């Protein structure tokens, strides 16, 4: 067993992390007070769930997580929430004033003053680890802390933990819920400085989650609570292999090996099905073939794009519930004859499949209905570069006029870092086009 | 359609299906950049105070 | 605990500032004696942004009242909410400023500014994390204009990393007290261009036309004008006073509204404006909110382009229908929004509506059409300055004609800067 | 009111469509780089499909199918027909073609060539590509490969149907409109682009009688406009000719094969280009070009992704584009034959 440390940065990361750990506890049978009746090894052990939970002599299971935000209002909700007892104060780090949606303010001005403290609180959790695998970093692209401070943290983690893996869960900005005009700036700035320090990053576009909530859950105006409960389901399906017995994606290193043959192209596309509304008594349970076929519908992807007009480098299928390999292969065979699925020539045309018999757990009283079987597809397709194109275009529109640039220069950032970051994205879009067209 | 490396356990199983075969900066360098940014802030603030002093 | 320090200076500044505290005090359930009597916890969740909590659970506005004459401030202390202000925060002289920017900025005002800063420092010291300052004042007088901009310059020197926000009332010959108002306004605007991050341009001409044309008030008074300002100030500060995601503090507001440092002069708007029991639909709020007749700066938005826009809807309404109508406005009139700032229109919704209204909407626009306001002031300035008329009032206080020439040039530069982004 | 943008100024078809949309009083044209549009008349090259369908509150429609280039390119079409089981290598309405690079099919092309040579069968082939105005028609294989030094070599139809009087060659242009629901609409009006020179099967060097291009006939042909105005014969005259001469109709002898060919090509790529469940919608106007041999068998020549219309038909067709493709998605306040499938 090897431990994994979760780091939640900014409002988006903290609120998403709070939703995930709530779901983790429900899946592992951990109660709000940290007690786990099914755990018979009191005060220790090297079970699969221990990769995310440590144990005290009193039997409390404490998440291996750190919450960081430059403003206390969001983390204070964790201090007084339903799962307040899970965490101890050393895990929650808050400042006095935030980064004001300013990457430079979160990275340089405020980041320089709090970075050493965060590393210290992380070093404490690492000291509890007998064989630390690495870190899962949750954050937004558009926020000043999620973008600015995260990149500084990722840089320092590569220094203090050179051999550890680092995976991201990143929130792509969507105007329908976005709160700042400069989020394209912060997105491209944080992606530039973080690119070399992240081994695998799962981008979630709020636009996609927003419409999935409106269309499949019948939410007229989805809130962050609606969005985060759905996101935590996706994240749970991705991390389930680290927390349960199995043989696929059993450690962080395997994520890169199975999904990232090219290091810079490390943004796998996530597709989840089925998303059923709990406001209907009965719904016809979807088969393995129907939920697997849904993994190739753009309407179910975490990022709206068209994989038909790209190429696959890898594809994993993560099933949860009543699923046997026989039905998976039969479903895949049918889908190949009907779907446009092109792989790169230097890659094998195949699917790595993982099945966990325990069906998905749903938050009691939430919006998602319990289902007999669900699947999350992790496919590394060049089509996800469409999200980079949209982001780079908006960047170009504002930066051509130098709009809002003075806010960043005023924090000590040089104007050259803008073009330097934009040129890196230009090479990134070029890599995707070379690989997929 | 080849099915390989089937692993079964009490809580599930995993396998692979092949449809077709194929055809950092140092801790010192980071500190300098953070300090360089802080120096540009101090310089800009000193200019403001100088301007206000006039 | 992101505290704001409020300052009101001069006759206009104190009369409008007093109405502002009367209005928001009612919204937060605070009575004249500072006692809370509300039925919602939202009233108190962010009460500390504008109020200090004293002994006995009293809430004391974090406000400083400044004036070179005692008259107007005596009326405030004797007003409806006069007792709610901290007595030590009344800082005033006896000479007055005679509607003279030089007196407020260089002579009479300089003698009193240090005592004001002492009170500001006392308030700031007891702030967990000071956001910044908001100043209410007019630009056509002497105290609010001349001494107000002097205070701003010295507040920036002592708090250079804090946000400065002002509600600045622009003079108009239609609602004028003296002929030198264009002089005082021109000298002040350059101070604002340099030393504020956000300025709501409240045009007395617009306030008059709205009271006369729309509200059907034949003989508008200053009190009538201040009714519109109170409602607008309450609207533009809703995101600061109640829980929310968008523009929740002064610095994030500036980041969303100011793409270029000098272009930070906003056109506020309010809806509805009824001359009154009829229910208002979300489509009606949106169209009225964007209608120039609801603008407070007397500028035609269709004569320029919107750099950024902040919209705040108050009351229990269809949030889905709000997004639809907001998207409808931008999609139908997209030509008036600069295309090089994607998604420059941000919308916020607050459940608590203003007093006497089921729902309302406040508009905050950074439009290049605001140059029409500065051109108007610039024309009135030159008409007199070309003959050096009325300058002796200012040279008598030590000022030189060169300082007027430089203020004139600075104003014309600001107009040219707006013009380059309008093409 | 609906909004649209124009990003291809050289499109005569959509220049007319834009002119029609404005005249309805219900459509407004924005700047070409304004993202808040309902409809995009996109550019021919590098149309940014990835930026469509990300505008809240706007149903967005584009006039091009992403991925339809596979059908509208010389080499792409050949590869698509040979490799797609729906069309298959045994396809009977597409001339025997081979992809030749200056993978490659040089050795397979020569293998079939030699078979025809020994069998005394006609061995005339044509080499062309997507970079033409330039073509070469030769009976010796060695001449074809030397000329190329991406191109496609396909069997030149040595026995075309010849219109009389004139003993001349022609090709049939069909306009097909596919809407957002993937309904295939065939414009009832076609055009025969005829050659004004008598077909001379002796010397293929004089291309004035072998190439039916409107431009070639208007510059290199001595009899341009002699038999029909602009070397363009419409279906009414052509149908009457088939009745008076061949004792048949255009519908039975030719149009059935054309409709069949249009269905097969478009249905083949439907899974790859359909925008049924996509965040944006697409429609597209296609230009199918056919050849008819003396046996009254129809052969597909190529498919145009950005075709131009005939002068006499711009009004009717462009108005049809608005009714079927645009108004169906954005209703306001049949000249097509629906090919069911
Ligand atoms: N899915 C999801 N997105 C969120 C959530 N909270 C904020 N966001 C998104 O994050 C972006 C803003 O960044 P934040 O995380 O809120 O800002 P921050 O990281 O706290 O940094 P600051 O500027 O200092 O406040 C916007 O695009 C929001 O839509 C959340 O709870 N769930
Ligand atoms: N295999 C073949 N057999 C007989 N004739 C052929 C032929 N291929 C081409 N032609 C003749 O050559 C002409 C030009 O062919 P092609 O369509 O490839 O060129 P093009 O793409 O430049 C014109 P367009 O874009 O309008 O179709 C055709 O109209 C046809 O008359
Ligand atoms: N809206 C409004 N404007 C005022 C009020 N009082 C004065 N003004 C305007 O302010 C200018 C006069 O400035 P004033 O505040 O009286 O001078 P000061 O006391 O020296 O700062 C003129 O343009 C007046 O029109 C008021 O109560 N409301
Ligand atoms: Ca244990
Ligand atoms: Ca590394
Ligand atoms: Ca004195
Ligand atoms: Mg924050
Ligand atoms: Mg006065
Ligand atoms: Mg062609």
């Amino acid at each position: 067993m090897r431990e994994c440390i979760s780091i939640h940065v900014g409002q988006a990361g903290v609120q998403i992390g709070n939703a995930c750990w709530e779901l983790y506890c429900l899946e592992h049978g951990i109660q709000p007070d940290g007690q786990m009746p099914s755990d018979k090894t009191i005060g220790g052990g090297d079970d699969s769930f221990n990769t995310f939970f440590s144990e005290t002599g009193a039997g409390k299971h404490v998440p291996r997580a750190v919450f960081v935000d430059l403003e206390p209002t969001v983390i204070d909700e964790v201090r007084t929430g339903t799962y307040r007892q899970l965490f101890h104060p050393e895990q929650l780090i808050t400042g006095k004033e935030d980064a004001a949606n300013n990457y430079a303010r979160g990275h340089y001005t405020i980041g320089k003053e709090i970075i050493d403290l965060v590393l210290d609180r992380i070093r404490k959790l690492a000291d509890q680890c007998t064989g630390l695998q690495g870190f899962l970093v949750f954050h937004s692209f558009g926020g000043g802390t999620g973008s600015g401070f995260t990149s500084l943290l990722m840089e320092r983690l590569s220094v203090d933990y050179g051999k550890k893996s680092k995976l991201e869960f990143s929130i792509y900005p969507a105007p329908q819920v976005s709160t700042a005009v400069v989020e394209p700036y912060n997105s491209i700035l944080t992606t530039h400085t973080t690119l070399e320090h992240s081994d695998c990053a799962f981008m979630v576009d709020n636009e996609a989650i927003y419409d999935i909530c409106r269309r499949n859950l019948d939410i007229e105006r989805p809130t962050y609570t609606n969005l985060n409960r759905l996101i935590s389901q996706i994240v749970s399906s991705i991390t389930a292999s680290l927390r349960f017995d199995g043989a696929l994606n059993v450690d962080l290193t395997e994520f890169q090996t199975n999904l990232v043959p090219y290091p810079r192209i490390h943004f796998p596309l996530a597709t989840y099905a089925p998303v059923i509304s709990a406001e209907k008594a009965y719904h016809e349970q979807l088969s393995v073939a129907e939920i697997t076929n849904a993994c190739f519908e753009p309407a179910n992807q975490m990022v709206k794009c068209d994989p038909r007009h790209g190429k696959y480098m890898a594809c994993c299928l993560l099933y949860r519930g009543d699923v046997v390999p026989k039905d998976v292969n039969a479903a895949i065979a049918t889908i190949k004859t009907k779907r446009s699925i092109q792989f790169v020539d230097w890659c094998p045309t195949g699917f790595k499949v993982g099945i966990n018999y325990q069906p998905p757990t749903v938050v009691p009283g939430g919006d998602l209905a319990k289902v007999q079987r669900a699947v999350c597809m992790l496919s590394n397709t060049t089509a996800i570069a469409e999200a980079w194109a949209r982001l780079d275009h908006k960047f170009d529109l504002m930066y051509a006029k130098r709009a809002f640039v003075h806010w960043y220069v005023g924090e000590g950032m040089e104007e050259g870092e803008f073009s330097e970051a934009r040129e890196d994205m230009a090479a990134l879009e070029k890599d995707y086009e070379e690989v997929g067209v | 359609m080849e099915v390989i490396e089937l692993n079964k356990c009490t809580s599930g199983q995993s396998f692979e299906v092949i449809l077709k075969p194929p055809s950092d900066p140092s801790l010192e360098e980071i500190q300098k950049k953070l300090e360089a940014a802080e120096e540009r802030r101090k310089y800009q603030e000193a200019e403001l105070l100088k301007h206000l002093a006039e | 605990m992101r505290e704001i320090v409020h300052i009101q200076a001069g006759q206009c500044g104190n009369q409008i500032g007093a109405k502002f505290w009367e209005v928001i005090s009612d919204e937060h359930g605070i009575d004249p004696t500072g006692s809370y009597h509300g039925d919602s916890d939202l009233q108190l969740e962010r009460i500390n942004v504008y109020y200090n909590e004293a002994t006995g659970n009293k809430y004391v506005p974090r406000a400083i009242l400044v004036d070179l004459e005692p008259g107007t401030m005596d009326s405030v202390r004797s007003g409806p909410f006069g007792q709610i202000f901290r007595p030590d925060n009344f800082v005033f002289g006896q000479s007055g400023a005679g509607n003279n920017w030089a007196k407020g900025h260089y002579t009479e005002g300089a003698e009193l500014v240090d005592s004001v800063l002492d009170v500001v420092r006392k308030e700031s010291e007891s702030c967990d994390c000071l956001q910044g300052f908001q100043l209410t004042h007019s630009l056509g007088g002497g105290t609010g204009s001349g001494m107000g901009t002097l205070l701003i310059s010295k507040i920036r020197e002592e708090y250079p990393d804090r946000i400065m926000n002002t509600f600045s009332v622009m003079p108009s010959p239609k609602v004028s007290d003296t002929v030198v108002e264009p002089y005082n306004a021109t000298l002040s605007v350059h101070q604002l261009v340099e030393n504020t991050d956000e300025t709501y341009c409240i045009d007395n001409e617009a306030l008059y036309d709205i009271c006369f044309r729309t509200l059907k008030l034949t003989t508008p008074t200053y009190g009538d004008l201040n009714h519109l300002v109170s409602a607008t100030m309450s609207g533009v500060t809703t995101c600061l006073r109640f829980p929310g995601q968008l523009n929740a503090d002064l610095r994030k507001l500036a980041v969303n509204m100011v793409p270029f440092p000098r272009l930070h002069f906003f056109m506020p708007g309010f809806a509805p404006l009824t001359s009154q029991y009829r229910a208002l639909t979300v489509p009606e709020l949106t169209q009225q909110m964007f209608d120039s007749k609801n603008m407070m700066a007397a500028c035609d938005p269709r004569h320029g382009r919107y750099l950024t826009v902040a919209a705040i809807f108050r009351g229990r309404m269809s949030m889905k229908e709000v997004d639809e109508q907001m998207l409808n406005v931008q999609n139908k009139n997209s030509s008036y929004f600069v295309e090089w700032i994607p998604n420059n229109v941000k919308t916020a919704v607050c459940d608590i509506p203003p007093r006497g209204l089921k729902m309302s909407a406040t508009f905050i626009g950074n439009s290049t059409a605001i140059q029409e306001l500065f051109k108007r002031i610039s024309e009135q300035f030159t008409a007199m300055f070309r003959r050096k008329a009325f300058l002796h009032w200012y040279t008598g206080e030590g000022m030189d004609e060169m300082e007027f020439t430089e203020a004139e040039s600075n104003m014309n530069d600001l107009v040219s800067e707006y013009q380059q982004y309008q093409d | 009111m609906y909004t649209f943008v124009v990003r291809d100024e050289n499109s005569s078809v959509y220049a007319e469509v834009s002119r029609l949309l404005l005249a309805t009083g219900q459509w407004k044209r924005l700047r070409k780089d304004n993202p808040r549009f309902n409809l995009m008349l996109g550019e021919r090259n590098r149309l940014p499909f990835g930026r469509l369908g990300h505008e809240p509150g706007l149903v967005q429609l584009v006039n091009y199918y992403r991925g339809a280039d596979k059908l509208c390119r010389k080499a792409s079409l050949v590869k698509l027909i040979k490799t797609s089981p729906e069309l298959s290598e045994s396809c009977t309405w597409f001339p025997e073609s081979y992809v030749i690079y200056p993978t490659d099919e040089r050795e397979v092309f020569l293998a079939a060539y030699n078979r025809r040579r020994e069998g005394r069968e006609g061995n005339v082939w044509i080499a062309k590509s997507s970079a033409g105005a330039g073509i070469l028609i030769s009976s010796e294989a060695s001449e074809l490969l030397d000329f190329i030094d991406v191109h496609v070599i396909q069997k030149y139809l040595e026995k075309p149907l010849l219109l009389e009087p004139g003993h001349r060659k022609f090709d049939i242009r069909s306009w097909v409109l596919v809407d957002h629901l993937y309904n295939i609409y065939l414009y009832r009006e076609g055009v025969l682009r005829t050659s004004s020179e008598p077909y001379n099967s002796a010397n293929f060097q004089d291309k004035t009688c072998h190439l039916t291009n409107h431009c070639i006939q208007k510059e290199y042909s001595k009899n341009y406009g002699r038999y029909e105005e602009g070397n363009e014969m419409f279906f009414e005259e052509f149908n009457q000719y088939l009745m008076d001469a061949l004792n048949t109709t255009l519908e039975n002898s030719i149009l059935l094969q054309i409709k069949h060919i249009i269905r097969s090509c478009l249905m083949c790529i439907e899974p790859a280009i359909s925008t049924k469940h996509l965040h944006y919608q697409s429609f597209q106007l296609f230009g199918f070009d056919f050849m008819v041999d003396e046996e009254l068998k129809v052969w597909l020549i190529e498919v145009n992704g950005a075709p131009a219309c005939a002068q006499k038909l711009y009004a009717e067709l462009c108005q049809g584009i608005v009714d079927v493709a645009i108004s169906s998605v954005f209703p306001l306040a049949s000249i097509f034959i629906k090919l069911h499938h």
